[PDB]
């Protein structure tokens, strides 16, 4: 949830 | 929009060499064009539609904004077509910049360290790098050691516009929490729960002051803490300073201009190009000579 985005919806809040 | 379709197979045209990292979780290879033998970094990602966002918004970015020499130029796309039990993979082919990032030159530096002139000379070259994104209504929105980027001459080019956002007015605010969390600025963390915290070009500044900190002390402020603890610390904690005072009353300034918690209180681009400690540089040439001799025997 720390992570936003990232390679397509990976970990996406 | 650009046509995905009009990309043809690079089989014939380029030849990978080597790994060099990934950004976005996707491999860079160090290219080479196969009749000149001229280096080019080559990102070989894996499309989907999944992906066909980042990779409409990110190419048009580079298309418009690389052609700047503190950008990693754009050379162009070749879309690689595997079997149907298989994934079509992208080439994004840039400037090879051949001394690798400011975080692996601090990681190979002994003590983890560099010469406040260096700072002082790649913040500027960011700073010029971000007053020209944000000047044409572009945020980065993920600045870190990762992203900034040097060429075996020492010249300072940013890279990575996966995360980046389009505006079509000035006046626009965007409200997606993404970014490196240590990175990060208070405006950008608000985003996470509340719906209404909007932030602007503001955030890129916050993350150059932590990209600063990041050159002087070896890493960002609470690199010593999980990710998830520096997102609440961030907006509670008080704005960040330098742990020693052996550097500057400019550079502690600077910091203290760039990291201000308020964004309407935090300067915005165009002033912090006017601040002592950018504005009045020793020489472009005396530092990067310099700075490239460090490269060239930390290689
Ligand atoms: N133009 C480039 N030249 C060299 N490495 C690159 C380039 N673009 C991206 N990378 C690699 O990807 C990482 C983040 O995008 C960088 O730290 C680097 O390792």
């Amino acid at each position: 949830w720390w992570x936003g985005s990232g390679x397509s919806s990976t970990x996406s809040g | 929009e650009i046509d995905l379709s009009a990309l043809r197979d690079p089989a014939g045209i380029f030849e990978l060499v080597e790994l060099v990292g990934n950004g976005t979780y996707g491999q860079v290879y160090k290219g080479r064009h196969v009749k000149t033998g001229q280096l080019a970094a080559i990102k070989v990602m894996d499309v989907t539609g999944d992906e066909e966002e980042e990779i409409k918004q990110e190419i048009n970015m580079l298309k418009k904004y690389s052609h700047h020499r503190n950008i990693a130029t754009y050379y162009g796309a070749f879309i690689k077509k595997n079997p149907p039990g298989m994934d079509d993979q992208l080439w994004l082919v840039m400037e090879f910049c051949g001394a690798g990032s400011v975080t692996d030159l601090i990681k190979n530096t002994k003590g983890n360290t560099l010469k406040e002139e260096w700072i002082a000379y790649i913040c500027r070259e960011i700073l010029r790098g971000l007053s020209h994104l944000h000047q044409h209504k572009v945020i980065h929105r993920d600045i870190k050691g990762q992203n900034v980027l040097l060429t075996e001459n020492a010249e300072v080019k940013l890279v990575d516009f996966g995360v980046s956002a389009q505006l079509d007015r000035t006046v626009g605010r965007r409200n997606t929490f993404i970014g490196t969390p240590y990175w990060m600025a208070p405006e950008v963390i608000a985003c996470d729960e509340n719906p209404d915290a909007t932030y602007d070009f503001k955030s890129d500044l916050w993350s150059l002051g932590i990209t600063a900190i990041e050159m002087a002390e070896g890493a960002p402020p609470l690199c010593d803490m999980h990710p998830m603890r520096a997102l609440f610390l961030i907006p509670r904690n008080p704005a960040p300073r330098l742990k020693s005072k052996k550097w500057s009353k400019k550079f502690q300034s600077f910091i203290e201009s760039c990291l201000v918690k308020n964004h309407s209180q935090r300067p915005a681009t165009e002033q912090l190009m006017k601040h002592p400690f950018i504005r009045d540089q020793p020489n472009e040439r005396q530092v990067r000579i310099q700075l490239k001799d460090h490269i060239d025997r930390t290689k």
